[PDB]
């Protein structure tokens, strides 16, 4: 019945993940213990739930989310926090030594041990789930627990289970701002891995978010913590559809049918469109046009792809709140109308539309207005290809010297893993200029 | 007699479905627990064409809501005149199509239907003489043009003789709510002109601009677009459900408004309809205007670009024969190019003594013309600029689909486009 | 039957529209909420003629108020008796014409008038026999010419044998109240007389003469302007909507007002119009009702008759006179204005009696008047035009809305063979 | 739905602004909160603000107006004033570091960082307007940021929004009190842009309004906020027929057709008649016959252009309040007799005239009686010839010794853009002699 199994790999991942069941757990009405206070005197909100939380038959609802670290702070942090008492301990897995920035670490040495456990624990999810949905994944593909576990992860995933969608929300490196220096490396080997074994990945790079935040928000200093609750936005407006009743209907099943035109093309990005400071939400009308005029912003991208070099090849607009189809018809048809947004000459209908009543909630300390309506689009462009690029470049800097490969190769990674992942996302930008080229 | 089975096919489907059942119970004066609260006998005299009388005296929509999303049980449920409907009637699968037409069709659609078969069956044999069924049903979706075009490829195997009509909306290239749109529609006509009889075409654009123009609705909900279709979907099959001066039914309308056994794709549209404000005198020759009104017609495609091959009126309330007669030959007058050259008078009428709730005087039209291949040219166009390149197949190929589905798709489509364009030209 | 239908086109023609519409509902008995509330049954014997009968026995004007302001609808709206005119027929743009015949004619107002035809279509095909259509604009403005004439072109071509009458506001040198109204008004002029079949010119300045002098009003307003205007409007098709001793109707008063087909410009002017301090001294009869018509001062054009020589004239008394009486009167003027009647077509009067007064009115009289004296108006929009033209001042905005210089000068070259053919038709002797 | 998007450009367009809008919510009713209070139990001013203030739907009515100053003070004055909460945050942009009295820092360095925000803004505002029937736009041609990025503006609108008119109302500096030094070399090089950009625009010189000040309301000590009330008046009466209900309705896309007779010579002034201190409103009638002559006065004209030495190319005549057509008609005809008034031969028929029921508001604190009519007169004179001249004079004075030029070159303006802007002025001032002319 809708459901839906989380798997929060790596410390980005995990930190991510406190933000969207936070968010999930103030939709619901779970309280922190994992008890839902009987009100309104009827189950009016019964059934809401069972996409993300699982009743334990005694009125203790478990959130559906698996969250992996091979570092034990992380977790430990969930443990010591208000939700302690919501995860199932067995469900937060922790390892004793971290990655410490390699894959390789991640993919042979110390991933293999946690993985098998970490299987269990999703097979015990999935007997539970009774017409599961889709897999939800979040990882750091900077960082190696989130590249390295989390590609094995999705291997092993795609045998054993199989069909079952993998909507993979990954936080690639933004090309200005990186965090650690041998992140190309790790990238690269994460997203051929990944290239292969997830439906759809949705593609966010801190340093846009970070801008979002100054712009939007009016941060003088955004945080990850203010970073994280705009990412759980975006992912409660994705899989609403199931949780809350809609007037058009969506389905994680559905966008990997609407937004992956080749197999391999299966990268996206994302734009939650009405993000405004309570102090500027009292001037502004935010009618449907303007919040999908909004959503189509070069800016308002959570990766840092500008748009307006590629071209839209799919649009999965997501709306939520006080939303009429009629006016949502409008607001489509004049940016099919509009020049700046260019849509490739093979997909003649390049947009999916999802209307939801339910509005989105407003967390109290969290940096947003409660506003009556909202869209999430998740868009495949051919800009995609341009942070492609930039990590090819940044990488093919490296490699050249053999730059920090005597701790990849000392971890298990044999050097000709490092060509052929770069060889595949050089096919990969291939691709992507090819289905960019007009028709014949 | 003359009863007529329901099928309301995807999530389309079961809303246009669930509005029009609320239209016809009050009608027929049913209140949403199933019990007659009716002040007129003639209410109950022909109940039978659309209900199956239950043990308590409580009357049952011959409705089969097929879906493959368990969801959309928990929206005709949830509305007014839900509890209507028998829930062993109600037949929903687990995963859903993915607006794929391949999923629908070929795998997790080939999996249901034979549940929903034995549910048809079950439904047309319990009635003493079938009319036929009314499938309603999307060619936008996968799972309304998927299992609702392998279900009427089905029910036509078992039961040739009867009338197979199929409401259906197509996707206008305005609302595009969907990428896949093109795909699921080409497949979809291939199948229903081969294995329906009638099928009047809807389009959401024309419903929007009825909405926007001809009402003056300030929010125009997919409710209010379902409460005109219903409309229409009560007056195509009237004088099955009440007496008339000059009865019709199904059978009657397809015999008059399909010239050969491939142009049966028709374009409906309610007369009355007047915004609240400018509520207009109500006669005959008005409404006769309004439903000829190209703004009027439930299709993108504005029949002045077209030539009616043939039209068929349904008149309701208590009207002069005469005044409708000379009405219906006026317009034939007027029009001289907007009615092809042989088949002279083009125009069928029919009366109903009975209008609808709260009017003097209605109509439906019904109108089988030549610019109903401007909506299927749309589709066609789009299509094309899809499968040039391949995009989006690699879905319906991995369910078992080949290519040579999706060329001969094409090819049946374009003949169809062919055939009608044939007759508009022809001059004898 | 015999109905018509009524375009009220541009601010001034809605404005004239609603006092008219107002003025014929009195008459008629017609209360602003569409119900029939008068006393006598003559009241809606012919009610057909400019109402039609909507469902609840509500009574629908047969009126299309179009515009390119949509300001105008909630002016028409706020009006007494605004309830009356049926939503539909409202048809209204957004940017206006900006005075400017070409926005009006060419750009905007062409894309407005597919819309308006649609409704003019509907209306004139629910009369069994339409008499014609009475069109209210003013030939100044960018909307009431621009759009009105373009309309006036359309219906022409649809319905060539059904009447076209216009009542048209001409600009008046002493207001000119817009600056480019001379080429408003000859682009216009141009237009109407090859597609008008009687044009009635009004001008603001004799209005306001009438209601400085022959009335004695304070403040005239554009509503006692406007009321003025509607009172003549009312006497022009009476003899339709009520019995007479002699019957009348528009093709009459045409075949009888139009010697030549280009000579369809007429003088209107409404008689019983009396000074409210001045009604005592006043005795109504026929005679003196007959002086007040023929008196230069009561007609509502610039151009007195004294100058030009009438070609004919045409009255609608009402009332019950005699009709030998009014006979008596209509010889007695004409061997009066010797020189003031052209020589060939004599006995140039006709006269038409209707029974049913207008409101509170024992008589009234209504005179339609094809003078040479309408030219002089003419010229004033000739002479003033030519100046702009010289030189091609405010040209480049009607040259912008893509009207072309040659335009100008076949508007001019017609409007001066007009000028010329009246200066004849009084100059000839025969 | 007679929308009109305000553009306030330098000090004196943002200080014009202040004074407008306190005027305009006074008008319409609208509290420095930007909630009219619902009285008299019916909408009976509802819609009226339309022109001017958007409704957000949540009874909030936000100013249709970006304030746009390369200066960071004035705004922040507007930002901590009584109408901070009705403006919004991002329509008042900011910048760093002012121009500094240079059209070349305005034009090319600064201005081109900030025009591109403040475009955005106009596009999110024109979205929201449906049928916008022009742009009011207030800079300071003396000053930087009002030439430099005001013209900037001008030329970007141009082409982005085409038909949509562009009413500008300058305040060129007066000849005798001027307030900078290098004011010719801005104004010059600021007239060259406006020229070709800007539709129909409204001189007014300071000097003069002052004078206006000092003769009408017997002011001994004027300032600047009692000089832009009187601005706003005029603004107020010119876009007053869109707001209020009048006989014989005007619009801003009518006087671009009635006033400027050939595209280079929209050039015009204005006169507001019964400017009047209560003091002196005892012993007056003020009949419209009166207002009308004192409209024509050569010293109530608000630009210093004497327009006894020109003739009267198209005049536009504005009533409020009590005002008869008929009264009016016997006023502009007896200005039409006078000797002092002269039109040019190529239009006899001068004088557009708009009368409007709605009477003139009185601002408290404000030097203005209240009057029952009014009327605010714009002119094309060939008078206005005599200004251009004396800016050509007192530039022709500098550039003979490169007087300051070093300035404007060292900020991305070639010399040879002054000797262009001078030679396109001199075809100017041709021009408007050759228009003046006698028919041949
Ligand atoms: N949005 C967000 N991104 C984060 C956060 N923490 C880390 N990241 C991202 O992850 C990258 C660093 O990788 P980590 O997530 O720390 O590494 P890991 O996958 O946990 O594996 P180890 O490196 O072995 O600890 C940064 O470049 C960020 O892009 C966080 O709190 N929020
Ligand atoms: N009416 C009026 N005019 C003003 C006012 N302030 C400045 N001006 C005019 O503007 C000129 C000075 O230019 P500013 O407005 O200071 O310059 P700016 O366009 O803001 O550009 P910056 O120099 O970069 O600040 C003066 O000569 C005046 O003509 C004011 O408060 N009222
Ligand atoms: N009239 C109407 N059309 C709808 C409604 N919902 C969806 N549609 C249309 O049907 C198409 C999607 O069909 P849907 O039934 O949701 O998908 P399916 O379940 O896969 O067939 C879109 O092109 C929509 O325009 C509705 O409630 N009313
Ligand atoms: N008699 C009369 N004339 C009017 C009225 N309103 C406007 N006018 C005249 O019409 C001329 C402008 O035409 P108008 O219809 O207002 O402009 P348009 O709507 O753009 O065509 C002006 O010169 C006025 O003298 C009115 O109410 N009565
Ligand atoms: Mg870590
Ligand atoms: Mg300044």
């Amino acid at each position: 019945m809708r459901e839906v199994i989380s798997i929060h790999v790596g410390q980005g991942g995990i930190q991510v993940g406190n933000a969207c069941w936070e968010l999930f757990c103030l939709e619901h009405g779970i309280q922190p213990d994992g008890q839902m206070p009987s009100d309104k005197t009827i189950g009016g909100g019964d059934d809401a739930f069972n996409t993300f939380f699982s009743e334990t038959g005694a009125g203790k609802h478990v959130p559906r989310a698996v969250f992996l670290d091979l570092e034990p702070t992380v977790i430990d942090e969930v443990r010591t926090g208000t939700y302690r008492q919501l995860f199932h301990p067995e469900q937060l897995i922790s390892g004793k030594e971290d990655a410490a920035n390699n894959f390789a670490r991640g993919h042979y040495t110390i991933g293999k041990e946690i993985v098998d456990l970490c299987l269990d624990r999703i097979r015990k999810l999935a007997d539970n789930c009774t017409g599961l949905q889709g897999f939800l994944v979040f990882n750091s593909v900077g960082g190696g627990t989130g590249s390295g576990l989390g590609s094995l992860l999705l291997e092993r995933l795609s045998v054993d289970y199989g069909k079952k969608s993998k909507l993979g929300f990954t936080i690639y490196p933004s090309p200005q701002v990186s965090t650690a220096v041998v992140e190309p490396y790790n990238s690269i080997l994460s997203t051929h891995s990944l290239l292969e074994h997830t439906d759809v990945a949705v593609m966010l790079d801190n340093e846009a978010i970070y801008d979002i935040c100054r712009r939007n928000l009016d941060i003088e200093r955004p945080t990850y913590t203010n970073l994280n609750r705009l990412i759980a936005q975006v992912i409660s407006s994705l899989t609403a559809s199931l949780r809350f009743d809609g007037a058009l209907n969506v389905d994680i099943t559905e966008f990997q049918t609407n937004l992956v035109p080749y197999p391999r093309i299966h990268f996206m990005l994302s734009s939650y469109a009405p993000i405004i400071s309570a102090e500027k939400a009292y001037h502004e009308q935010l009618s449907v046009a303007e919040i999908t005029n909004s959503a189509f912003e070069p800016a308002n991208m959570m990766a840092k792809c500008d748009p307006r070099h590629g071209k839209y090849m799919a649009c999965s607009m997501m709306y939520r709140g006080d939303v009429v189809p009629k006016d949502v018809n409008a607001s489509i048809a004049t940016i099919k109308t509009k020049r700046t947004i260019q849509f490739v000459d093979w997909c003649p209908t390049g947009f999916k539309v999802g209307i939801n009543y339910q509005p989105p909630t407003v967390v109290p300390g969290g940096d947003l207005a409660k506003v009556m309506r909202a869209v999430c689009m998740i868009s495949n462009s051919t800009a995609i290809a341009e942070v492609f690029s930039r990590l090819d470049h940044k990488f093919d800097l490296m490699y050249a010297k053999r730059a920090f490969v005597h701790w990849y190769v000392g971890e298990g990674m044999e050097e000709g893993e490092f060509s052929e992942a770069r060889e595949d996302l050089a096919a990969l930008e291939k691709d992507y200029e090819e289905v960019g080229i007009e028709t014949a | 007699m003359r009863e007529i089975v329901h099928i309301q096919g995807g999530q389309c489907g079961n809303q246009i479905g669930a509005k029009f059942w609320e239209v016809i119970s009050d009608e027929h004066g049913i209140d949403p627990t199933g019990t007659y609260h009716g002040d007129s006998d003639l209410q109950l005299e022909r109940i039978n064409v659309y209900y199956n009388e239950a043990t308590g005296g409580r009357y049952v929509p011959r409705a089969i809501l097929m879906d493959l999303e368990p969801g959309t049980m928990d929206s005709v449920r949830a509305g007014p005149f839900g509890q209507l409907f028998r829930p062993d009637n109600f037949v929903f699968g687990q995963t859903g199509a993915g607006n794929n037409w391949a999923k629908g069709h070929y795998t997790e659609g080939a999996e249901l239907i034979d549940s929903v078969l034995d549910v048809v069956r079950k439904e047309a044999e319990g009635c003493d003489c079938l009319q036929g069924f009314q499938i309603t049903h999307s060619l936008g979706g996968g799972t309304g043009s998927g299992m609702g075009t392998l279900l009427i490829s089905k029910v036509r195997e078992e039961y040739p003789d009867r009338i197979m009509e199929t409401f259906s909306v197509v996707p206008s290239p305005k609302v595009s709510d969907t990428v896949v749109e093109p795909y699921n529609a080409t497949l979809s006509v291939h199948q229903l002109v081969e294995n329906a009889d009638e099928c009047m075409v809807i389009d959401n654009e024309a419903l929007y601009d009825i909405c926007f123009r001809t009402l003056k609705l300030t929010t125009p909900t997919y409710g209010d677009l379902n409460h005109l279709v219903s409309a229409a979907m009560s007056g195509v099959t009237c004088c099955l459900r009440f007496p008339g001066q000059l009865n019709s039914d199904l059978r009657k309308l397809a015999v008059n408004l399909i010239p050969f056994p491939r142009l049966h794709f028709f374009m409906i549209g309610f007369a009355p309809l007047t915004s609240r404000g400018s509520q207009r005198a109500l006669t005959v020759p008005e409404l006769t205007q309004q439903m000829f009104d190209a703004k009027n017609m439930m299709c993108a495609a504005d029949p002045r670009h077209g030539r009616y091959l043939t039209a068929s009126a349904l008149f309701r309330g208590r009207m002069s024969t005469k005044e409708v007669d000379e009405q219906m030959l006026n317009v034939q007058n007027k029009n001289s190019s907007y009615f092809v050259e042989w088949i002279p008078n083009n125009i069928k009428s029919s009366i109903c003594d009975i209008p609808p709730k709260g009017l003097k005087m209605a109509v439906t039209f019904v109108g089988n013309s030549t610019a109903i291949q401007e909506m299927f040219k749309r589709v066609a166009e789009q299509f094309t600029a899809m499968f040039r390149r391949k995009a989006f197949l690699h879905w319906y190929t991995g369910e078992g689909m080949d290519e040579m589905e999706f060329t001969e798709a094409e090819s049946n489509m374009n003949d169809l486009v062919s055939e009608y364009q044939q007759y508009q030209d022809a001059t004898a």
